[PDB]
């Protein structure tokens, strides 16, 4: 599989610097035009930087002066150095095989999974993970509260139960995110089989498991 | 959608191809395999109408001869004169020669495509070199670059991986995967039976008639190979 | 005035022979460039005796020679080179007796070898007239003559009329051959095509670069050959070829590419 | 800049029917008979996926049900037949001139037979009650259409404070929406009241769908 | 006495040119048979000016031309046909000026074209002397020249010195070429090799049968060409070639095998 | 007993054969098989010392180059000029051309062998025909007859069964069985993978190195064919 | 397998004619020189006729005038017509791929199985077949008496028991041949398993089986 | 004719040792450096099998233990090592001039450890006794050397009349000889006498090997 993987996202205060990386697998960056494209929390896609095969970089006026795009040929990594980060830079940053004049490469045809950047003054906080049990089908849940910033991954039995899941987008109030997830199953599985909520917030260095057990009197 | 209908090619009172009839769907990288000298290479030449033939071939309900601008042919580098006085840059620009009118010439749009095609195959710094001053793998990549600049929907290569280094082969295959990713169809006449499931998602076995054709796992089998290389007398 | 028309006719013959010569050595038509020269001699002989121009006569017998070659190859076991050899040599022999009986003895010497010292104004205007047309056609169809020379199989795959450019080159070859009879005659005409082109081919890194060099090597050799021919009182045509051969011989060592 | 505006910004199409999305541009996206116009699909979670490039050139992996057309400034993206897996946001984008600009966005809703939500009430766990807090959670899963209101209630009376709601996007398999609702509350205020109820008014029923729990 | 030496010299030239011509058209050396003729002209020119025999001069410059061709092919990108073309034409040009400066004007005409009407007794004895040696070598090594012509790969598999017979044929080709300057000159010499052999090749069902026919077609054409050349007062060499071409043209239809 | 020791054949800075080492025991009819153009044909030419090579080859403790009279080479009929003026009788008599001394010629003993060789292959009445007036199968039998008259202990054929009729193939194979019955060794470069256990009692697989060699049943296997035709990359 | 098969042998009175045939399998007779060679009862091999591929026949002086060799190309059969047969012609007649000038075919390299000819005045007589039983190992036998002429085939259980057999050459007395054969076996096989003597004399049109059973008091 | 005489006419060689057979000829068997001399093997039952042709050319199927040599009139056939399967008669033959002539013959005996015969007496069967006749049979199987005498006896006295003997050739497997002996006699003369005996004197024992049967 041909694949791009971003990294280096996280929390920065307004005015701070941060350097995003992009590793490749199956593509050598030097051969193609490469770009960075960002997506705001309101889902507005904005192009932020690109570098041609020859080495010529070019940027939009909204991001020029502060952002600089570079590339290490030997290690085969594409970078995006950012500095004096403003509040509008809060976004999901994507690495992508950028636009070229030749027919086949005129769009952004490969895209990485995306590393997220938050630009705010709020301090990092670890989540609290609560197992939500009930009072043919049976529904369980998991509450992740009081964490900052995003992202936080939530999975069920380490990605075993993917079907019948509903993980809800996080919502902010007073610089603290709240996230929740639910899992519907048959009456046979649970309480007999063991369903557990696996949460992980990498910005505050915490990975946690919570086994949902039936509550007593 | 390549569509061949009852294609045949004679030579010396002998049908080198006999009633070829196929429907090739893309996107795809397909390998044409079979014994050397037994019609796999001439099938591509019969499709294009380069050599005389006794049938029809089509591209999306339009006749192949009337729509050659949609297709690129990468010939065997063995029948190109390496000592012809021509640079890598100029050699790649030959792909854009039909695009230019009779009294016009290559604008900046065309040279930008020539620069990008060279950059894809890793020969940007070789642009001013003579083609004689290149390895087999490097010269093959010049022909791939020359193919790219045509911006065709169909790409026919004749033994692109024969007599080249591994670094060049790796680059050429990455470029053909880009053509597949872009929705286009790549039809390679392969020189032996090396790395067939690695390169090809469909195969086409040819001795004289089409002995087999389909998805690689299903059709690249010991039964089909035996009657192709054994001439139905294994 | 004799030396005036001499110089300017010898220069443009050297230019257009070197230009057309490039395509001949690259396509490998050097042994066909010999046969076409012998084939045109009957045509020039008929048109010299009759009240006709030399080009129309030459191309007709060049075309008539090609019809006889194709007929011999088709309807017998005789090989291609043998059939070209018979028709060229037979047409040469036809050209000699046909001029001999009709025209004088010294007329034969001016056609088969050079005749720079006596060139009329009508011959000069016609030589540089068609000489411009030969170069102007090479300029217009440069990209098409390039690709059909280097990579014929690609040109066919792009739907180009490849045979049009085979014929167009042979028309250019007959036109330059008839004009080149004035400088070096029908016998030594092949040298004016291949020798400047072969010299330029040692230096050239493009088809355009080879054409400019070959034409200047042909022009400079024909200027130096006229000077050395006139002053020492020797054969004009043979000196133009022999100085071109020394240009090649010097270039064979001096050329940076070897 | 070359600005581009898609039309419409929100779209609802039933199965087996034509979806159509426009992208008008302030300047030419083509240059000398070469289109640098591109279409993308974005399902939630994943990045934008190249759908069609230039005018009409289909990227592999995308079925022929998708198609692109138009020239200069006016371009169109057709989907026919529309299927459950096509629920996503769709963007246009130009690679002709700097900056490389994207469209605003067009959400594609796939229509469905209506479905009431499966409501599930969850009391606050024992671990949360050791700290100074108590959150009652109410999941409303698998419903259509997207429009829904959740009313919280404590001993019969409503409470608006500390009510935190979230909605998922339309599901790619079964075309439904879901919603979370978490009534955040103090530990002391939780213990002073007995019964807790989330109510769900929906298009599928005039009277609300009620699920309640009594403390202890 | 002028016509006596004329007839007998023209007959044996026609015989040995037709005999050696058979091997040339079968092996496909017709385009090399042109170049060897131009290569020997310097050799004949030096040996005509100096007090030397014509064969030793001719083979040395034929060998010197082969050394220059092999050197050009080896140490450059110039093609084989181009390299043969340059060295042949350059040697021809060398031959013209070298005779022109030393010897008279009419001496050039007797070497490049025929000179049957004025042949000395010393030239006649030497012509039929080496002519016998050319035919006698073809007789002795007939079976070996047969197998190396028809099936070279078998001859190698049986351990035969194949290159000895390549060289032996080229020695026979230089020897016959120097003698054939008397009949038809250096320019039309190729016709005397290929045209009788090509005519005989239409009738022949064996190599032996082709050699007898080709030699008689060459002899009969050269006898008829001398008669028609003398009586009508036209070029002797060109008539000998033109009557041989009509022999081929008549035979092209009359031959039972087509 | 044919014995090859470290035979190699270069061409264009590329070893078409690389360290060939075999011991072939007779009596036998052995087939040399493998991809077309991949050294099977040049192995016979390397053995005879026709082309330049970088090793040795032997026949019963005597060097192959010094004992060519004991071996006959039947080349591919594609590189013989059919229009050369020569009769069938005369063509077959070429086998006896080394036997005759420089000034001597063919006696009645030699013509009797020429008559019998023609009678074996079934072309006695074709003796006065030109070789051009024959089919592919018939002309191949003329070359077999020409081989027979040498009375050699070793017979090397290059693709004798390519492009011939079944009646001619049947005759040619009966003649090679006679050579095996007479104790002699027949080494055939075969043109495809047709009728391998029918013709051959040992096989020799060649891509560049000798990939396999031995008795037919043991060595003509799917494992060995895969790495020969797949170039060790199947 | 390449194979020659002769036929047409049998009894003839002195002065009579007889035509021997030779069928082939894998050889076409027209392509090679073919010959007939005979072997006398005293094992003296004599060549009697041959025919070259061209059609030229030639014979020895001892057999010339009486014997004539011919060949049918279409049916692919070689013949030997004999006439006025003398007493010395009594012999085993073989068909063989005859001598030629070429190295590989200088001998008689293929030989047929051979058809026998007897030249005498005696009348044909059918054999009498007697089972010879006894009074670790055990030996049985079979007596074939009072037959003329040769040959007679004798086999055991139709060629099943080949090992441990001794069939003895026939011997003549008063124009009547006598032949015998023995079979040694273990004590287990016989009398339990069934051993039978299969005799066949084709000149008098008779094929016979004789089961050897233990004789009682 | 070209007459040829082999030497010796009878030969006895032990295992692993050289056998050698000559063939002198009245005229040249070679013609102009081409030998038309041929050697054959003949085991009993089968036809003659071509062994070696010309001087030294070995036919396939024949092992390299065989070899041929000589020229003109003098020729030799060597066998080394000699093995059990080589027991047969060997002929020379010339294909140079008419008539094509053969040699007289040379029998090759393979030597062995000596073995006494397995004697087996068989009375006349009941079927033979219905007709006017009675044959007593005595098989003497598997012995070496070939020399043996059988003496018939009726009530102690010998009988020479009606005694019919036959010998097999040497066996190709175990190198032994065998013999049959059938005392043919009238039915009336059979019934008048009581006891019947075949005796076998051999090299392996000075006293004879006796096997007898009493009638009824």
């Amino acid at each position: 599989e041909v694949m791009l993987v971003e990294s280096g996202g996280g929390l920065v205060k307004p005015g701070g610097s941060l350097k995003l990386s992009c590793a490749a697998s199956g593509i050598t960056f030097s051969s193609y035009a490469m770009s960075w494209v960002r997506q705001t929390p309101e889902k507005r896609l904005e192009w932020v930087a690109s570098i041609s095969s020859g080495g010529s970089t070019y940027y939009p006026d909204s991001v020029k002066g502060r952002f600089t795009i570079s590339r290490d040929n030997a290690r085969n990594i594409l970078y995006l150095q950012m500095s004096s980060l403003r509040s509008e830079d809060t976004a999901m940053y994507y690495c992508a095989r950028g636009p070229m004049a030749l027919l086949y490469y005129r769009g952004f045809d490969y895209w990485g999974q995306g590393t997220t950047l938050t630009v705010s003054s709020a301090k990092t906080t670890a989540p609290s993970v609560y197992p939500l049990a009930p009072v043919s089908s049976v529904t369980l849940g998991c509450l992740v509260k009081g964490y900052f910033p995003e992202p936080v991954t939530l999975t069920w039995n380490s990605g075993s139960l993917s079907s019948g899941v509903h993980t809800f987008p996080a919502v902010l109030q007073s610089d603290l995110y709240t996230l929740s997830s639910s899992v519907t199953v048959t009456s046979s599985t649970w309480p007999s089989q063991s369903i557990t909520c696996n949460v992980a917030h990498p910005a505050s260095s915490t990975k946690v498991d919570k086994k949902i057990e039936p509550r007593g009197p | 959608m390549i569509r061949i209908e009852n294609l045949s090619v004679s030579y010396k009172e002998t049908l080198a191809l006999k009633d070829i009839s196929l429907v090739l769907h893309g996107p795809t990288i397909t390998g044409i395999i079979g014994p050397n000298g037994a019609g796999k290479s001439t099938l591509l030449k019969g499709m294009l109408g380069i050599i005389p033939h006794q049938g029809q071939a089509f591209l999306d309900d339009k006749e192949v001869k009337k729509s050659l601008h949609r297709i690129a042919y990468v010939e065997q580098k063995i029948n190109i004169d390496y000592n012809f006085p021509i640079k890598v840059k100029e050699c790649v620009s030959l792909g854009l020669f039909p695009s230019i009118p009779l009294f016009r010439s290559l604008k900046a749009k065309h040279w930008k495509k020539v620069q990008e095609a060279l950059e894809i195959v890793g020969l940007a710094d070789y642009a001013e070199r003579q083609i004689s001053q290149l390895s087999g793998g490097q010269f093959q990549r010049v022909l791939i670059a020359r193919c790219l600049v045509q911006e065709a929907d169909y790409i026919l290569l004749d033994e692109p991986f024969a007599g080249i280094d591994s670094v060049s082969e790796e680059i050429i295959m990455n470029t053909l995967r880009d053509l597949k990713k872009a929705g286009k169809t790549v039809l390679i006449v392969h020189h032996d039976l090396s790395k067939i499931p690695h390169y090809f998602d469909q195969v086409l076995l040819v001795n004289r008639e089409v002995i087999a054709f389909g998805p690689t796992k299903e059709t690249f089998t010991e039964t089909n190979l035996k009657e192709a290389y054994g001439n139905q007398l294994f | 005035h004799f030396l005036q028309n001499a110089l300017i006719t010898a220069i443009v013959v050297g230019i257009v022979a070197g230009a057309v010569g490039c395509f001949i050595i690259l396509r490998g038509m050097s042994l066909m460039g010999d046969a076409i020269s012998h084939a045109v001699l009957p045509g020039v002989a008929l048109s010299f005796i009759l009240g006709l121009d030399f080009f129309i006569g030459a191309i007709v017998f060049g075309l008539l020679a090609a019809i006889i070659i194709t007929y011999i190859k088709g309807n017998s076991i005789i090989k291609s080179d043998t059939a070209i050899g018979i028709t060229s040599s037979s047409f040469l022999a036809l050209g000699i007796i046909l001029i001999g009986v009709a025209k004088s003895s010294t007329d034969l010497f001016h056609i088969l070898f050079g005749n720079i010292l006596a060139v009329q104004d009508t011959d000069m205007f016609i030589t540089m007239g068609v000489g411009a047309a030969i170069l102007l056609l090479i300029w217009i169809f440069f990209k098409q003559l390039l690709i059909t020379s280097f990579d014929e199989l690609l040109a066919k795959a792009m739907g180009m009329p490849v045979n049009f450019y085979h014929y167009l080159l042979m028309v250019l070859l007959t036109l330059v051959s008839v004009t080149a009879m004035q400088s070096v005659g029908t016998i030594l005409i092949v040298a004016m095509l291949i020798t400047p082109a072969a010299t330029a081919y040692l230096y050239a890194n493009s088809l355009k670069s080879m054409i400019f060099l070959s034409s200047t090597f042909g022009a400079t050799a024909s200027v130096l050959g006229l000077f050395i021919g006139y002053s020492f009182n020797v054969a004009a045509g043979s000196s133009i070829v022999l100085t071109a051969a020394s240009f090649f011989l010097i270039s064979f060592f001096i050329a940076p590419k070897q | 800049d070359i600005v581009m505006t898609q039309s419409p910004a929100s779209l609802a199409v039933s199965l087996g029917q034509r979806a159509t999305i426009s992208c008008k541009a302030s300047q030419s996206v083509d240059y000398d008979g070469d289109s640098y116009m591109n279409w993308y699909q974005q399902k939630p979670g994943q990045p934008p996926q190249l759908l069609i490039y230039a005018a009409s050139n289909l990227e592999s992996g995308i079925p022929a049900r998708f198609s692109g057309s138009g020239s200069g400034t006016d371009f169109t993206l057709n989907i026919h037949p529309v299927e459950e897996e096509d629920a996503a946001t769709y963007y246009c984008q130009q690679s002709n001139e700097d900056p490389w600009t994207f469209g605003g966005g067009t959400n594609l809703e796939i229509k469905r037979a209506d479905a009431a939500p499966t409501v599930s009430i969850f009391p606050p766990s024992s671990e949360q009650l050791t700290s100074g807090g108590a959150s009652v959670v109410c999941f409303l899963n698998n419903f259509y259409p997207k429009d829904i209101n959740v009313k919280w209630k404590i001993d019969g009376s409503e409470r608006q404070n500390g009510v935190l709601n979230s909605w998922t996007n339309q599901d790619s398999k079964d075309s439904t929406y879901s919603m979370s609702s978490t009534l955040t509350l103090t530990k002391d205020e939780y213990e002073r009241h007995n019964s807790y109820t989330c109510e769900a008014t929906h298009k599928t029923s005039t009277s609300p769908i009620v699920k309640s729990f009594n403390r202890n």
